């Protein structure tokens, strides 16, 4: 399908569409067009049935593992009922049970992954695709879907493509093609016609395609499905790609504990048919085993986690691309961030002045009088001039009746106070402009960083060429050789010079925002009035100017700003500032916003303070630093990493968009994970670099929200704070909940081990160990994930990835070595306390194995002399069984109350977590069901229980919660110690 | 007379069943508590 | 893993071998020592609430259970050959290895008492009253060396479980009926089934010394006409209300199957 307008001249473009060149279609047309044609919206397409998502919670997992379980117990009850006339039921009921956990956790998980789902797509649209159309000679700001066929948008730097774009006017435009041609090289965009494939030429816009630099003027031919993307089946932003850190972790540690547990299942499978186990029995004292070992319940947790991730996120109005992101956020020890729209207001208006080598004051806003100064001085004549013409935004549609305070703006923010200054001590912009034709223009890029303007000179004298540029104050400066005083030219002497440096530091220290301006009056001679001047092309003298004078802007921090860094460096976390901006405005905005702490100086100030020379100064001296962007050019690799560790507080200025990536490689190359806060198109590749990238959502471009995870739509500096308390409660509750389930698989194989070395008769039986695993590690361990954060959550250093580990040697021995042993003690003396108050004594338990479990051997005799039955005997085996599995409850009710917290007490974190309460309670009821509902001897060989056998797992689980209790406060008490090197996990 | 070989299991399952049923309820309770 | 076990470098074994490993292993010493002590004492304190005399509970042990005895070497089928002297050798050694504290000479200490009075003893001393040997007829070592055997009659003693203070109502007696279409005799040597009540109630291995627990014999009488036969024995007790005997859970309350096999 190649048919548009790519080979047309511009005769045929306006007849066909009938959309002026400059000026476009009206507002009236471009409804009634829209009404007839539609709006410019993709159709979604439905993914996945909402059931085939049900499916894959109910077979993903350790689900599928259960289902084998309960199969095989089916089986085996199937195999036993052939066989045998009224043969056990204790296989049917344990499939059954096995059935209904895997169903319920599978809906369970199926209905949070659902919630979580339906938080983020709603929270997703939050954020509207803006275009910048032009309609009835103005521009204005329109959403994204209103655009139609026919009218022409006005895409510069950093904003995506609206729909495909016929270009008929560019100023240096260059697109990321790398949907279509797969390479992250600009392309340059130009109205000529050059290939007859569409897809070769470069005067044709592809849609959801990005303009690195430049700006251009387009109008729309295809929209909708209709665009090039729309043909192509692949989606054009399709699904996000990458692997979580945390989700690596949780995939590692599942493959680890799931090959131990089959290892052990498999061990005891072997040791039972040695011990004169049935085949059946064996099969079915495996899969118990097998599934008692693994943490079936921990992605139930790992989804429950995100959920409530999600909820807390959308509360603060933060938009998070891929939930597990969120830990790496809580992971991060160093943040980059820019001076002008993240630490900053980016509201700034013109504060102060400098020309004819004195500083003037000038009203930010309701001046309501004349300006302090002459207006009819010629000097300010010419900053005026030059402010207007080398300016490129215009007002807005339609907004001529409202105060120019609260006037809308197109462009930037230097350029948007600029023009209100203007407009506020000056004439009508409009006018001035129309006066003062433009012939060429080079835009504002952060390579340059200046602008240049061509105007035509009207006046009494007509050089009939006006050489204004506007840019960084210094980098201009270098390029001018006379200045203009009290409206007389004269040439720039040393004197002059260091005038305008103390001036600088005045304004500078305040900090202020600040721009350089120039014009020149080009010879007639050179350029005669018909000429042309090209962009690529040198042409006019770039250097030579005219120096006039300097505009001072306030730009306040943000209100958030100072309390989220102090939260930060409080947490931890190295926050540096990267800017493009001069080394004593990012010095200034730094000490305001909190980034250069009172107290800290630096070398120079030093230096300054002992009248001594710079290179004097001992740089290890000062512990805050501002480095220079000329100077990190030809800083090399090794330097670079002394400054990011012996400085705590570093700051960079006049860095070019390549230096931040520069700087994000510099800091992780010292195995940190650092999240870099960008909003232009400038910061395009750091948000790409960095662990964890950060784009406003109200002042960002669109290639920065694209590239970035994590999106602010309140512009709210603290709901980084808030990201990362998350990521680190998210990675708190996984741990706790981990270790919990651990400590449990102890208790479960112990006494097999026990019945095999001692030959006393089975502690615990494939039932009880089945009902230890559901009924005290799946609604408990969920519930640990309720669990709200620490007090100290953000007091704590952030976690080193290499190190800290979600499962480590720590937690290991903790939960096996001490809690689970504990728990074995409390199950077998239990055991003990039954076998010896119905006749069997301990030591005469040594030994009965073989005759105990002998079907045949009617006459077992007891310490008392009594002699047993085989039934007699096997019930109150049962019975110990039973009361082990009730011993395991009370011990884990402990363990359940010492998991909830990681360094705080139970009585610092009060029980708050009502969904924990609830699984004590239920877990304990069941226990009480199990024990004490009729017909449950014959269902699954569980007999009631004394009462005052319930008491006898009471010291061990009294002994479990003060140990934990006295272990943490050696923690607190006793930071970095030998206990905080070993159990801390 | 009390009498050997013989406990009184209906009375323990009946206290073990009404104390199973009060925590079942409790645990609800404080489940949804608002 | 690649190394971790070089003894240059910090990390030896995982860890610090000099250091670290000595100070992890001495901490889970203490830790084991201290739980271990703690599982110790608190089974002693379990111990001291617990008599030596009379189980804290009997109620898992109602009624007692009927036990073969010699016990055969797979699930009670007692198989031999009157050819073989070393077929039923073992069942010959067990027998007198049992019957040895039933003999005359060894029980003299042991007193006569009343028949068909159950003899309560609340006195200190708790005497045990004698069984003669001699009630289990052709089934004893004085009428020849093998009980039976050889000679196409074996003996098979059917012994009830004990059970402290257990007093059986009424008369009880077990009765042993062939399922092999009663064509086999079997015979009961002591007088039906009976059981004395003198010997009951049984007062614990601690206290009543000496006890010797009744006793009844059982020979399956196979004919020289029928060589390798196989016949079940069913046997019960019948007289006793108190002592249960028809239960489906357990097969061995107060009853007892098992079967004979003669070879040549
Ligand atoms: C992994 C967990 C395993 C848990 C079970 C351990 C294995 C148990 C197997 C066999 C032990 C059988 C019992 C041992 C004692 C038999 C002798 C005895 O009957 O003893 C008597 C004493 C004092 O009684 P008495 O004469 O006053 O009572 C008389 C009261 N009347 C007269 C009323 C009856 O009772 C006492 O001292 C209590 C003696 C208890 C000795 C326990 C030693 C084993 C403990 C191990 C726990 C270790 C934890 C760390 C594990 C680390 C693994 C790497
Ligand atoms: C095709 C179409 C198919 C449609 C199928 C539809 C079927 C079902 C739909 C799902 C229904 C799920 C209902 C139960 C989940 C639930 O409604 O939960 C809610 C609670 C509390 O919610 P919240 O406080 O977060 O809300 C806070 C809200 N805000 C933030 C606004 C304040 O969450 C909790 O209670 C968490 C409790 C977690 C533990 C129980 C669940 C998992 C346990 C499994 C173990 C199974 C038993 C094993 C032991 C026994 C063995 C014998
Ligand atoms: C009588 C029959 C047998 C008795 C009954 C059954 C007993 C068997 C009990 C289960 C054994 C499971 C042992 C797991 C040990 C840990 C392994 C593991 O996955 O570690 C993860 C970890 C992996 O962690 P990683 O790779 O994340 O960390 C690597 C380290 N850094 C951080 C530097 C990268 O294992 C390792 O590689 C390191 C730890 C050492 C592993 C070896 C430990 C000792 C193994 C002893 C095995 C004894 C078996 C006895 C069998 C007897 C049969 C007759
Ligand atoms: C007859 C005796 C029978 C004894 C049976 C014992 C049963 C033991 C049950 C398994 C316990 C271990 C579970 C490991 C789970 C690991 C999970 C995970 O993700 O780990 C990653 C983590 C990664 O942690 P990390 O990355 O922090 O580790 C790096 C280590 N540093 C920092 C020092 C460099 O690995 C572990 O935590 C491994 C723990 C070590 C396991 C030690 C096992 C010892 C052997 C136990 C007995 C085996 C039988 C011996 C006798 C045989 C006789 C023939
Ligand atoms: N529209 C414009 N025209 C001319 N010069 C401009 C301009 N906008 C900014 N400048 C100058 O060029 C520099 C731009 O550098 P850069 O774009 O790397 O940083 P920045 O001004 O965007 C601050 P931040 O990094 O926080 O966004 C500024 O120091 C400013 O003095
Ligand atoms: C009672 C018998 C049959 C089984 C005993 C199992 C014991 C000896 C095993 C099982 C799990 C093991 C622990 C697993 C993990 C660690 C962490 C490691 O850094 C030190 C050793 C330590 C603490 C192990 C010590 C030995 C250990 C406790
Ligand atoms: C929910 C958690 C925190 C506390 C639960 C305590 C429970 C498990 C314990 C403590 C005291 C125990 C009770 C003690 C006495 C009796 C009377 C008896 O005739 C039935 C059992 C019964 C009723 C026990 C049932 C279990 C019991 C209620
Ligand atoms: C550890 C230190 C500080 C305190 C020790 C508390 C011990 C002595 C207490 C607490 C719980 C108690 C046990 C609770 C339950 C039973 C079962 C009952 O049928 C006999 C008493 C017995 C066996 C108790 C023995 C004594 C006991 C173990
Ligand atoms: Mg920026
Ligand atoms: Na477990
Ligand atoms: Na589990
Ligand atoms: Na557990």
């Amino acid at each position: 399908v190649s048919m548009d307008d790519h080979k047309l001249s511009l005769d045929e473009l306006h007849r066909k569409y009938g959309t002026d060149l400059s000026r476009g279609l009206t507002s009236a047309r471009a409804a009634e067009i829209l009404a007839r044609d539609g709006p410019n919206a993709l159709t979604p397409p439905p993914t996945t049935p909402e059931w085939i998502k049900f499916c894959r919670q109910l077979f993903g997992g350790f689900s599928m593992l259960l289902w084998i379980g309960a199969i095989l117990c089916f089986l085996a009850y199937s195999i036993q009922a052939a066989t045998e006339e009224e043969p056990q039921n204790d296989n049917l009921y344990l499939g059954v049970v096995l059935s209904a956990v895997v169903i319920i956790t599978g809906c369970f998980s199926y209905y949070q992954e659902a919630k979580s789902s339906k938080i983020m797509e709603s929270f997703k649209n939050m954020v509207p695709q803006q275009a910048l159309v032009i309609r009835n000679g103005e521009k204005m700001s329109i959403n994204a879907e209103e655009v139609v066929v026919g009218d022409l948008v006005e895409v510069k730097g950093g904003d995506r493509i609206p729909a495909d774009l016929r270009i008929i006017s560019a100023n240096g435009c260059k697109v990321d093609n790398s949907s279509l041609t797969g390479e992250s090289e600009p392309q340059t965009r130009s109205p000529d016609f050059t290939n007859e494939n569409p897809l070769e030429t470069r005067n044709i816009a592809f849609f959801s395609t990005n303009c690195v630099e430049g700006t251009a003027r387009g109008i729309v031919v295809y929209t909708g499905d209709r665009t090039v993307m729309g043909r192509i089946a692949t989606l054009a932003s399709g699904l996000e790609g990458g692997q979580t850190p945390i989700a690596a972790e949780i995939e590692h540690f599942i493959h680890i504990i799931t090959g131990v547990a089959v290892f052990l299942g498999v061990s005891f499978f072997i040791l039972s048919l040695i011990l004169e186990y049935t085949w059946l029995e064996a099969v079915i004292f495996l899969i118990g085993i097998i599934v008692a070992n693994v943490p079936e319940g921990l992605l139930a947790t790992v989804t429950v986690c995100l959920t409530l991730t999600a909820k807390r996120m959308a509360r603060k109005n933060c938009l998070v691309k891929n939930l597990e992101a969120v830990e790496t956020l809580g992971s991060t020890s160093t943040i980059c961030s820019d001076k002008t729209g993240t630490l900053t207001q980016n509201r700034m208006t013109v504060a102060h002045m400098w020309f004819d080598n004195q500083i003037h004051e000038a009203d930010t806003t309701e001046n309501q009088s004349g300006v302090s100064f002459d207006k009819t001085s010629a000097t300010w004549l010419a900053l005026s001039r030059i402010a207007g013409l080398c300016n490129r935004a215009v007002f807005q549609a339609n907004q001529e009746n409202l105060p120019i305070l609260k006037r809308a703006v197109a462009g930037d923010a230097s350029e948007s106070a600029l023009l209100k200054c203007i407009e506020l001590c000056c004439g009508s912009v409009k006018e001035m402009r129309e006066r003062y034709a433009k012939i060429v223009e080079i835009p504002f890029n952060s390579t340059n960083k200046y602008q240049l303007s061509i105007h035509k000179n009207p006046n009494t004298s007509e050089p009939q060429h006006l050489l204004v540029m506007k840019g960084a104050p210094e980098r201009i400066l270098d390029r001018c050789s006379s200045i203009l005083l009290h409206g007389k030219e004269q040439p720039l002497d040393e004197e002059l010079k260091d005038a305008f440096q103390n001036a600088y530091l005045e304004l500078g220290g305040l900090g202020e925002r600040v721009l350089g301006f120039c014009h020149l009056f080009l010879p007639d001679e050179q350029f005669p009035e018909g000429f042309q001047f090209d962009t690529d092309d040198v042409n006019f003298p770039i250097d030579n100017l005219c120096f006039v004078g300097l505009i001072s802007m306030i730009d306040p921090p943000r209100a958030a700003v100072p309390d989220a860094v102090g939260k930060c460096r409080s947490a931890g976390i190295k926050v540096i500032m990267v800017t493009g901006d001069h080394p004593i405005t990012a010095k200034a905005i730094a000490k305001g916003v909190g980034i250069i702490s009172e107290g800290n100086e630096t070398v120079e100030d030093i230096a300054a303070r002992l009248n001594i020379p710079v290179s004097q100064v001992n740089p290890r001296d000062a512990k805050a630093c501002v480095v220079h962007g000329s100077d990190l050019k030809d800083m090399t690799s090794e330097q670079l990493d002394d400054i990011l560790k012996y400085h705590t507080e570093i700051v960079f200025a006049r860095t070019s968009p390549q230096q931040k990536l520069i700087i994000v490689e510099g800091c992780q190359r010292q195995g940190a994970i650092v999240a870099v806060t960008g909003d232009g198109v400038n910061d395009s590749p750091a948000l790409k670099k960095a662990d964890i990238g950060v784009a406003m959502g109200i002042a960002g471009s669109d290639v920065s929200k694209q590239a970035a995870d994590m999106i602010l739509l309140d512009d709210n500096f603290a709901s980084i704070v808030t990201g990362v308390e998350e990521g680190r409660l998210i990675f708190d509750n996984l741990k706790k909940s981990i270790a919990y389930t651990l400590t449990s698989n102890i208790p479960e194989i112990t006494p097999f081990l026990i019945f095999i070395i001692a030959n006393i008769p089975l502690p615990l039986g494939t039932v009880t160990i089945l009902c230890i695993d559901l009924g005290t590690d799946m609604v408990p361990a969920i519930s640990l994930a309720y669990e709200q954060a620490e007090s100290d959550i953000m007091k704590r250093q952030p976690r080193n990835p290499k190190t800290d580990k979600l499962v480590n040697e720590r937690l290991i021995s903790m939960a096996y070595g001490q809690i689970g042993m504990i728990q074995a003690l409390g199950g077998f003396f239990t055991y003990f306390v039954i076998l010896a108050e119905n006749g069997f004594l301990p030591i005469h338990l040594l030994g009965l194995r073989v005759d105990w479990d002998d079907r045949w051997i009617n006459d077992v005799e007891d310490s008392y002399g009594q002699q047993w039955t085989y039934e007699q005997r096997k019930i109150v085996e049962f019975t110990c069984h039973t009361a082990f599995f009730v011993s395991i409850v009370v011990v884990q009710w402990a363990d359940l109350v010492i998991c909830k917290t990681r360094r705080n007490s139970v009585f610092q974190q009060g029980m708050k977590n009502k969904i924990l309460i609830f699984g004590l309670f239920e877990e304990t009821a069941l226990a009480a069901f199990l024990s004490y509902c009729p017909g449950m001897g014959v269902a699954l060989r569980m007999y009631p229980l004394k009462p005052t056998w319930w008491f006898c797992a009471f010291p061990y689980s009294l002994l479990i919660f003060v140990y934990d209790e006295v272990r943490k406060l050696i923690i607190r008490r006793r930071p970095g110690g030998w206990v905080e090197k070993e159990t801390y996990y | 007379e009390d009498d050997p070989f013989f406990y009184d299991e209906h009375t323990l399952r009946k206290r073990g069943l009404l104390v199973a049923a009060v925590l079942f309820i409790t645990g609800i309770i404080i489940l949804t508590s608002g | 893993w690649k190394l971790f076990i070089y003894n240059p470098t910090t990390g030896e074994f995982l860890g610090r071998t000099a250091k670290s490993w000595g100070l992890i292993l001495l901490f889970y010493l203490v830790f084991y020592g201290f739980l271990a002590a703690l599982f110790s004492f608190t089974m002693w304190v379990m111990l001291q609430t617990l008599n030596d005399e009379v189980p804290k509970y009997r109620d898992q042990i109602p009624s007692p259970g009927l036990m073969v005895f010699p016990k055969p070497v797979t699930a009670l089928e007692y198989t031999f050959s009157r050819s073989d002297p070393t077929s039923y050798a073992g069942y010959i050694e067990d027998l007198k290895k049992f019957l040895k504290p039933y003999t005359l000479e060894e029980q003299k200490n042991l007193t006569v008492c009343p028949d068909g009075a159950l003899f309560e003893q609340k006195g200190p001393v708790y005497v045990a009253c004698q069984f003669p040997i001699s009630l289990l007829q052709a089934c004893s070592g004085m009428n020849d060396p093998d009980f039976g055997y050889s000679q196409g009659n074996p003996c098979i003693l059917v012994k009830m479980n004990r059970i402290i203070g257990l007093k059986p109502e009424g008369v009880p007696r077990i009765d042993c009926v062939s399922k092999n279409e009663d064509i086999p005799n079997v015979a009961v040597y002591p007088h039906n089934g009976m059981i004395d009540l003198k010997y009951f109630p049984y007062y614990g291995k601690k206290l009543h010394v000496g006890y010797l627990q009744p006793l009844v014999a059982v020979q399956v009488s196979f004919a020289p006409n029928n060589t390798g036969k196989e016949v079940t024995v069913e046997c019960k007790i019948d007289g006793s209300a108190n002592l249960k005997s028809q239960d489906d859970r357990d097969k061995f309350l107060g009853r007892v199957m098992f079967k004979i096999t003669a070879r040549a």
